[PDB]
């Protein structure tokens, strides 16, 4: 898996590859690893598929019930619910989750939750097996307050490299754009990103 | 160590024309030591017959358990349980111990009293149903019985033709297994008579 | 006469605590109405803010249960909120377990089954509320289902609840006798809200300002309540024809 | 919150009466008429859809419920109590029966299970009895067609034909005259519609009457329970 | 009759007489008030000086929940404390799961549902307190008042206890004469006055004034007690207005 | 709290009687009469159905005579639903005993068990007792043929002939008059029906108002057989004995 | 039983004449990966205590919340919450020590080593250690993990016994701490250049210094 | 086992082989692996056969009760959730590997459910020991929005690939075609192997076996 969330001027973009492997067999080559927990709060999933699916469903439930009672939850609140599950059940879980969301007050926000169940608020985050290969690249090329087109290109180039080197990653690069304008789904095929 | 092959023994069942047959060996051992040559593995609850191979304490426990359940079934339903219904009962009962199972290989045999249709079935230790028309095998010489049954068997046998088939299948399979034999029993079951025969076989 | 204090049968075959809970229903002195359009379901209710010290924005008997389901309550607010919180919890649990949004009628039946339990078990009192659930269901279309303290529930073409319910009911009955259809034949919800308000004015014989009403609207994939200004726009359109 | 009602609310009075069961039976008496008739090749159950308001959609309120594919139930008395019995009957038919034996329970045993639940509300701590009488019609392979009544006490009796609720005394007399052991299902539906017309005041048509049958299989089997449509009832009301 | 002997019993009216009897205990208590201002809320309470032996400023009545919510109540003081303990548990569990401090409307329903639960069974007694509470959250200032029935609403001003009618009249004048709003420091002064005016209903014994406040500008959105010079300034303003 | 509404089902009266047991017995006194008669070569159970309409399906009906196992049956007098709770408990106890010892349960042991359950409801739990009296007809290889009764108190006793339900005073006198120790099943059948025929509150005793059963060792190869009589068979035995 | 995942390295500290100093780098390591470069591991409690934490960062964040919650709880019905009944270093420590030993005894430890540094009501310096086993000790210098091996030797040359504490000024103590942080940066493979330092003085109060850096770095001898 | 499913234009086509194995031995050559969930939803089963059977039956039972209460046909997402949440709770110890396919009010849906509780929503899937053989056929020839008889052929071809190339798979090919207008349960769809013909009769003649004693009891 190769996943990332990047804040920019107008909000935040989540990005992910689409490969799910059982050892060397690619069980699903068109996996959707960007999952919605609220209108404009999404997450990138890495680790056990069963665990991250189970968590994301429970979070969706908690935030649905939060919304029924207290209105739209903050991205921080969503991250706190993810953390609470990941930290308290750390011994029985293998989940590395990036939480990303758009408020109008706070704008774009990215929270990463690695294996321990710790929370880290960051301008951007990278995660998954393929992320090791792009720490160098992402640190050199990331700037704050990028435009939408710049951030799409930053994610596309980054995950392109993650995919190239990591066998566990591959397929299409899915993205989800979160701004005041709404929610936009993007897809980028191998023939496009491989030639970068 | 392996609970399914401490005590040893086998069961085979077959269908014929308007009849079924179920048969078992008579051995009970502690691995190499032969202990009893009167340990029958076929029981009956009304007109439904149940063979059980495997760990003998579980064979006994399950027989007692299915007697219990089928007795209450009859009192409540006001009729004897049928083979199809019982098979489902066995499967349920085995699967409710999914993570601490009875180390057994049950085999159902009987004729449905209403339809007249001959019925057999088999199970793994956690209750998955092998639902085959031809034959069902179980025990420490199951491989041997599979081979014998596949080559000897043919459909729609008359009761006394079927007797010779199931008997030769049991006997020759048992004689290739260290933990089976010491005698054998064959039930020939028809819609309203049951013939139980003990077989003469080598006692080693 | 302890057969009148707890939920056990009187010699007539009656549960007096259920009947008295039905009387608690009208303690607020508020009338509600619900009607169905083609694409929508509209619920309107009287709003009365007697104290000038009250924050009028917090005075509400309409509840957003899920995104698709709205609920208006006729009865005292503590029991209304009891019911609301539970319906919300039930709707959220449903979506988690079964993977699709709880239908309006399925929630109504669920809340009705809970209300039934209070009529049979002695330690629990009935809630003194009538719950009118509304949605645009994805299978059944515009939906109105109502629950009461007896644990009864049924679907409606339109309905009314409160002290002057019989007047509103007959007004609506007479309109549907003319049109010979189960709904308000109207494209926009804005006009279905105008219908609802107009027919409540006629039935109750009272004029309304923007602060005397409270409106809820169910459309496909969302339920929402109207602001004072959205209602004012609605009242202007009624007056202008 | 302590459920402190750990003691029976139904007790024997000096005369030997169980007050709450008698009172529950009074509640059943006040309820709308329902009936059941058993033919040779089927059973019919019927009742009036007493609409609480004309604005209410009475199609949503089902008085006649499918319990299993071959068993149906109708009632007289308190609707909410009936609804929770139908839920438990449907569930018990799976848990204590289908998940064990791989088939649905026979009519008599499902009836017995419902009876048990009703009996327990007559003796357990902190509950009143159910305020309904049920008429359960069904078919099973070894018993054939059957019709049972179940009362608030938990007592049940098999019937060739009967009625419960409002006009049950008059209806039972009507059925006694018309019933014989050579009725076909259509004859029993005809008699059910005649009997039910006596107890109904207002409108008498397919929209105000609920009527179902246990009959032939409707295409492992097909289900024998079938609820008659509003049109199917009206067709038979012209030959009435 | 007998409908008033047991809690959670509907009378033939549709009323729960035990709850209405709890209200009598509330009406018997001292006067407490709440004032919503521009960017916050002010709470004040009448503390009757039963004896000279009472240590001044020591028997504190107003209670804090979390760090941003103030609670004050009239009636059975222990029942109020019990309710605040529960509130603190609710606010703690909310913050533990959702990180953010509990919003005031969210917190209001937590107390509401708990108080309402004590009208559902005969094995418990209803709360013998009307509770005025509120604070500052992400959506601004909120003032609430919560009755023995579980009923609560949002308020511009609130008052309960023996001097409630006197106080309510004064609160209504402030609502009329300040539609644009009242400042936090103004609301402290006005709170002092209203407790002093509402003391005419408890005029036999002399009293001690206690005020608290949350304000976005004056306290950073945190609950603080009014102490020292600001308290004395509010007392002086109140003493001047009665004379 | 709840104390206000508690009937207190498990207390003594000042006289030292259990109110609810006594009132349950009063309930049972109105139930249809059930008779058990023990002969040297078998037991008869006879019982009178109640209310009955022409429309009651008799051949599929069971309100009085129930089977506990292949050796033991019961006749019921009281609440049928209460009896069915206890019957299913008894049916299990018999199978628990069979599973444990690999022998059929002795009649007395089963009877004591049920009677102990009934007793418990009179001493603890705060619940109403079971409004049921049983006649147990059974056989085992210790005592042979046995008749017992139990009632809501949990007390049980053994009998040569006995009645429960309605008109037991009258029924017990008539049985005490015509019963003899050397009597046989065919004679006991006749005595049972004659007793019901005189104690019935109906105008006449007919096949549709009766349930009837025999436990005979009278079978091939000395094995016990329970016969629950069908409607047509009860009609035949009524003609044979000369009642209709 | 778990294993630590994201980790923090050395926390170092010492007493001086009027108070205590504590310091810790701003790194959250993920094994050999230097993953998070902006992690604050000194967590102040009131204006008289700083809790320095090493080890598992998720467990540190849990402890951070416990302390935050402790402040809230102490304020409840406490008119002297900012005065005589404020939280003391000794109270904060004892609580943590209780928690740490309770957790080890349920075989589910908080995977940390903690140093509570502060000044008490009466002006006394408080400096005490507690770890995942509930083991507690005090000393004029305290350091966790790697710092115990390298920082303590340097810091003990300034304050070798109790009698050296009154002779040590805040300047000498802070220099020593910053010097030690440099030495740790050269030699600890799981440390970072950027750190935080906190002085808790009985006169000047709590001074919290962020975004400090190791400087004056001797590399020139490498070229040869 | 070789189980497979595809989403075609009008709905879903499910496929399965019929070989049940105990170790290396074939216990049943014609066993059913396409299970009923609801009238509009079926489930192909692989992995531990008992777990597969009883998990499908339990969720089918619960969906039947759900569907009686709501009065409307159940959805594939709810079948998917109930299977998923149960398998997850048991942490992989219930070894059920399902291909879940059905047609809703919201259209046709196809899932793969794994023992640990993960699910993928896909236009085509394969599971069992013959999944790679079957998946090769789908990667070779699948396209979206196929006609019915084409999709039937592709699934049948994918199961056949498993039957021949995988030793764990064999016997006949069962299909289940699900659309809005019909449900076609085709068992068997194809018989790719004839049963081997025996050249001799080895059945013994009457009186060949040696009997000690006999007993006859009538019923
Ligand atoms: C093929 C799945 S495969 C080769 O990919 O694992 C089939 C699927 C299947 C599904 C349904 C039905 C009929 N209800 C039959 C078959 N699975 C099997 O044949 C099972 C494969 C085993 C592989 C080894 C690990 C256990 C599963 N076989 C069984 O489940 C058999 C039951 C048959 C009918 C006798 N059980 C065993 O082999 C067991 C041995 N020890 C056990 C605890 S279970
Ligand atoms: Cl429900
Ligand atoms: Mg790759
Ligand atoms: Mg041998
Ligand atoms: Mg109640």
């Amino acid at each position: 898996t190769s996943i990332m969330a990047v804040t920019f001027k107008d909000g935040v973009i989540l990005g992910a590859d689409s490969r799910t492997t059982t050892g060397a067999y690619i069980a699903n080559r068109v996996t959707d690893k960007l999952t919605r927990v609220h209108d404009k709060i999404w997450c990138c999933r890495s680790g056990s598929a069963a665990d991250t699916q189970a968590i994301a469903d429970i979070v969706q439930y908690h935030l649905e019930l939060y919304t029924s009672q207290y209105g739209t939850p903050s991205t921080e609140t969503a991250a706190s619910v993810f953390k609470e599950l990941c930290y308290e059940n750390k011994d029985n879980l293998t989940a590395g989750i990036i939480v990303a969301g758009y408020d109008d007050k706070n704008k774009g926000e990215v929270y990463t939750i690695p294996l321990g169940g710790s929370v880290h608020k960051l301008p951007y985050a990278i995660a998954g097996s393929g992320s090791t290969f792009i720490y160098g690249y992402c640190d050199k090329n990331f700037r704050e307050n990028m435009s939408k087109e710049e951030t799409v290109d930053f994610i596309k180039h980054s995950l392109s490299q993650a995919i190239k080197w990591d066998g566990s990653s591959g397929g299409v690069i899915r993205m989800v754009v979160l701004t005041a304008a709404g929610v936009e789904r993007l897809i980028f095929y191998p023939d496009e990103y491989e030639q970068l | 160590s392996d609970p399914s092959s401490i005590n040893g023994g086998i069961v085979v069942a077959m269908t014929g024309k308007d009849c079924v047959a179920i048969a078992c060996d008579l051995r009970l051992g502690s691995q190499s030591l032969g202990v009893s040559n009167k340990f029958e593995k076929i029981f009956h609850y009304g007109h439904v017959f149940l063979g059980i191979t495997g760990l003998a304490t579980d064979v006994t426990t399950l027989n007692e358990m299915f007697r219990y359940k089928t007795n209450l079934y009859k009192l409540k339903e006001e009729r004897a349980i049928e083979p199809e219904t019982f098979t489902q009962l066995v499967s349920s009962s085995l699967y409710e111990r999914r993570f601490g199972p009875y180390f057994v290989g049950p085999v159902v045999a009987g004729i449905n009293s209403k339809s007249g249709k001959p019925f057999i079935a088999g199970f793994d230790l956690i209750g998955c149903i092998d639902e085959a028309k031809d034959f069902i095998v179980s025990g420490t010489a199951s491989d041997q019985l599979f081979g014998m049954c596949e080559s000897l068997y043919e459909p729609n046998l008359e009761p006394e033709d079927l007797f010779e088939t199931i008997s030769q299948a049991l006997l020759n399979a048992a004689d290739r297994d260290a933990l089976s034999g010491w005698g054998a029993v064959v039930y020939i079951i028809k819609k309203d008579e049951v013939v139980k025969r003990y077989l003469k076989m080598r006692q080693d | 006469g302890y057969d009148r204090h707890i939920t056990i049968f009187s010699p007539e075959g009656r549960l007096y605590q259920v009947e008295y809970a039905f009387k608690a229903t009208n303690q607020t002195n508020i009338n509600s109405l619900a009607v169905r359009g083609k694409d929508c379901t509209v619920v309107i209710s009287q709003k009365k803010v007697p104290d000038k010290l009250l924050d009028p924005t917090t005075v509400s008997y309409i509840f957003c249960i899920s995104r698709t389901i709205g609920m208006v309550v006729n009865g005292p607010i503590p029991d209304a909120r009891n019911a609301a919180l539970r319906a919300k919890a039930e709707a959220a649990e449903f979506r988690y377990k079964y993977g699709y949004d709880m239908p309006c009628d399925v929630l109504a039946k669920r809340m009705a089954n809970l209300s039934q339990i209070y009529t049979q078990r002695a330690y629990m009192r009935p809630l003194g509320v009538i719950l009118t659930f509304v949605s645009v269901d994805e299978e059944l279309g515009p939906s109105i289902y109502k629950t009461d303290p007896a644990g009864y529930y049924v679907g409606y073409k339109a309905t009314a609840t409160g002290p002057k319910q019989q007047e509103i009911t007959t007004n609506l009955e007479n309109h549907f006798k003319k049109s010979k259809i189960d709904h308000i034949n109207e494209e926009s919800w804005e006009k279905v809200v105008e219908f609802a308000i107009t027919h409540m004015i006629d039935a109750l014989g009272t004029e309304f300002s923007k602060n005397d009403l409270e409106v809820g609207v169910a459309t496909k994939d969302k339920f929402f309540t109207l602001s004072a200004e959205n209602i004012e726009e609605r009242l202007v359109a009624i007056a202008e024809q | 919150m302590t459920d402190r009602y750990s003691f029976s609310l139904t007790t024997f009075s000096p005369s030997g009466k169980l007050g709450q069961i008698d009172y529950a039976l009074t509640a059943v008496k006040q309820g709308v008429t329902s009936l059941g008739i058993k033919a040779t090749n089927g059973v019919v159950i019927a009742t009036e859809k007493k609409s609480s308001s004309p604005l209410a959609m009475s199609e949503t309120l089902s008085k006649v419920s499918l319990l299993t594919p071959d068993i149906g139930a109708v009632y007289s008395g308190m609707g909410p109590d009936y609804r929770v019995l139908v839920d438990k009957s449907r569930k018990v038919a799976h848990t204590s029966y289908k998940r064990i034996y791989g088939e649905y329970p026979p009519t008599k045993l499902l009836v017995s299970e419902v009876a048990k639940i009703m009996q327990e509300a007559t003796q357990s701590g902190g509950v009143r009895p159910f305020g309904v009488s049920l008429l359960i019609a069904g078919h099973d392979e070894f018993n054939g067609f059957s019709l049972y009544q179940v009362d608030p006490s938990g007592s049940y009796f098999p019937w060739k034909a009967t009625a419960i609720g409002k006009g049950s005394v008059a209806a039972k007399t009507f059925l006694e005259k018309r019933w014989n052991d050579e009725l076909e299902l259509e004859d029993a539906i005809h008699i059910a519609l005649l009997t039910l017309k006596e107890s109904v005041e207002g409108e008498f048509n397919g929209d105000t009457i609920e009527l179902a049958i246990i009959g032939d299989e409707n295409p492992d089997k097909g289900p024998r329970f079938r609820k008659l449509t509003s049109q199917e009832i009206n067709d038979r009301l012209e030959a009435l | 009759t007998g409908y008033d002997l047991s809690n959670s019993v509907f009378s033939p009216d549709g009323r729960n007489f035990q709850v209405e009897y709890a209200v009598k205990a509330v009406e018997n208590g001292t006067t407490s008030i709440g004032i919503k201002c521009n960017d916050g809320v002010v709470f004040a309470v009448e503390k009757l000086i039963t004896s000279k032996l009472l240590v001044p400023q020591k028997n504190v009545k107003i209670q804090v929940v979390d760090r941003h919510i103030g609670c004050v109540y009239s009636g059975l003081i222990p029942d109020g404390r019990h309710l605040v303990n529960r509130g603190r548990e609710e606010a703690a569990s909310f913050k533990k799961l959702y990180k953010t401090p509990i919003p005031i409307p969210a917190f209001a329903d937590r107390l509401g549902q708990y108080v309402q639960a004590h009208t559902l069974y005969n094995s418990v007694r209803p709360f013998g307190v009307s509770t005025i509470f509120g604070g500052v959250d992400k959506n601004g200032a909120h003032l609430y008042m919560l009755e023995p029935s579980g009923s609560y609403w949002g308020y511009k001003g609130a008052a309960t206890g023996k001097g409630r009618q006197s106080a309510k009249a004064e609160l209504e004048k402030l609502v009329d004469h300040h539609p644009e709003g009242l400042s936090a420091r103004e609301a402290v002064k006005q709170a002092a006055k209203i407790i002093y005016l509402a003391h005419e209903d408890n005029k036999e014994k002399d009293f001690e004034l206690e005020i608290s406040w949350c304000s976005l500008s004056e306290t950073n959105g945190l609950h603080k007690f009014v102490k020292g010079d600001l308290l004395q300034e509010a007392i002086d303003f109140a003493q001047k207005e009665i004379n | 709290g709840s104390r206000r509404y508690d009937s207190r089902t498990t207390i003594f009266s000042p006289e030292g009687r259990l109110y609810q047991v006594e009132y349950a017995l009063e309930s049972i006194s109105h139930a249809g009469t059930a008779i058990g008669i023990m002969a040297s070569d078998g037991i008869v159970l006879a019982a009178e159905r109640k209310v009955t309409s022409t429309l009651l399906e008799q051949d599929t009906s069971t309100e009085k005579l129930y089977k506990l196992n292949d050796k033991i049956a019961v006749a019921v007098a009281g609440l049928t639903a209460d009896a069915e709770i206890l019957i299913n408990t008894a049916r299990i106890h018999a199978q628990n005993y069979l599973k444990t010892y690999n022998e059929d349960i002795p009649v007395e042991i089963l009877v004591r068990r049920l009677s102990d359950i009934k007793q418990g409801y009179t001493q603890h739990g705060g619940l109403r007792p079971f409004g049921v009296s049983f006649i147990y007809a059974g056989y085992d290889d210790r005592y042979g043929y046995q008749l017992y009764t139990s009632n809501p108190s949990g007390n049980y006793t053994g009998w040569k002939a006995i009645s429960v339900g309605a008109n037991t005073s009258a029924a017990q006198t008539l049985l005490q008059m015509d019963y003899k120790d050397d009597m046989k099943v065919d004679d006991a059948i006749e005595l049972a029906l004659k007793t019901l025929s005189k104690t019935t509150d109906s105008s006449a005793l007919t096949y549709d108002r009766l349930e009837f059963a025999t436990i005979r060792k009278g079978a091939n190869d000395g094995e016990v057989y329970q016969k629950i009589f069908k409607p047509q068979e009860i009609k035949d035995i009524l003609v044979k004995t000369g009642i209709t | 039983t778990q294993q630590p995942i994201v980790t923090g390295t050395s926390v170092i500290s010492m007493k001086y004449d009027n108070g205590v100093i504590i310091a810790a780098d701003n790194l959250g390591s993920y094994g050999s990966l230097l993953r998070f470069n902006g992690v604050e591991r000194l967590i102040p409690v009131g204006d008289n205590t700083v809790v320095g934490i090493s080890g598992d960062i998720s467990d540190m964040q849990h402890i951070e919340r416990l302390l935050k919650d402790l402040v809230t709880e102490n304020a409840y019905d406490n008119p002297l919450a900012d005065a005589e009944e404020a939280l003391e270093p000794s109270y904060i420590f004892e609580y943590l020590a209780t928690v740490m030993y309770q957790r080890r005894s349920k075989m589910n430890p908080l995977w940390n080593a903690i140093i509570v540094a502060g000044v008490q009501s009466n002006g006394d310096q408080f400096l005490r250690y507690v770890n995942l086993l509930g083991v507690t000790y005090s000393s004029p210098t305290l350091a966790t993990g790697f710092g115990a091996h390298m920082a303590n030797p340097l810091l003990r040359k300034v304050v070798d016994r109790e009698s050296d504490i009154p002779k040590t000024t805040v300047q000498v103590a802070e220099e020593a701490i910053v010097n030690a942080m440099r030495v740790l940066y050269y030699r600890d493979a799981r440390s970072s250049r950027n750190f935080s330092l906190a002085i808790i003085d009985k006169n000047t109060g709590l001074t919290f210094k962020k975004n400090l850096q190791v400087e004056n770095m001797k590399w020139d001898f490498a070229k040869d | 086992t070789t189980i497979a499913g595809v989403v075609y234009k009008d709905g879903i086509v499910l496929g399965a082989d019929t070989r049940a194995t105990e170790g290396m031995v074939v216990a049943d050559k014609n066993c059913s692996k396409i299970h009923f969930i609801s009238p509009n939803i079926y489930c192909c089963g692989a992995g531990t056969a008992a777990d597969t059977d009883m998990t499908t039956q339990l969720i089918s039972s619960n969906l039947e009760l759900h569907s009686l209460s709501t009065g409307r046909l159940p959805r594939v997402v709810t079948a998917n959730r109930m299977l998923k949440q149960m398998l997850f709770r048991y942490q992989g110890y219930i070894g059920a590997a399902l291909v879940l396919g059905g047609v809703d009010v919201t259209g046709p849906h196809l899932y793969s459910i794994y023992p640990h509780g993960s699910t993928d929503k896909l236009p085509y899937v394969t599971m069992g020991s013959g999944s790679l053989a079957a998946m090769a056929v789908f990667e070779d020839k699948f396209r979206p929005d196929m006609e019915e008889e084409e999709a039937k052929n592709l699934v049948s071809e994918a199961i056949a690939a498993g039957i021949f190339n995988d030793l764990g798979s064999g016997g006949n090919i069962d299909l289940c075609v699900i659309s809005k207008n019909k449900l076609d349960f085709l068992r068997p769809y194809t018989v790719p192997n004839k049963k081997g013909t025996r050249l001799g009769r080895y059945r013994c003649e009457k009186g060949t076996t040696a009997v000690l004693t006999e007993k006859i009891t009538p019923l």
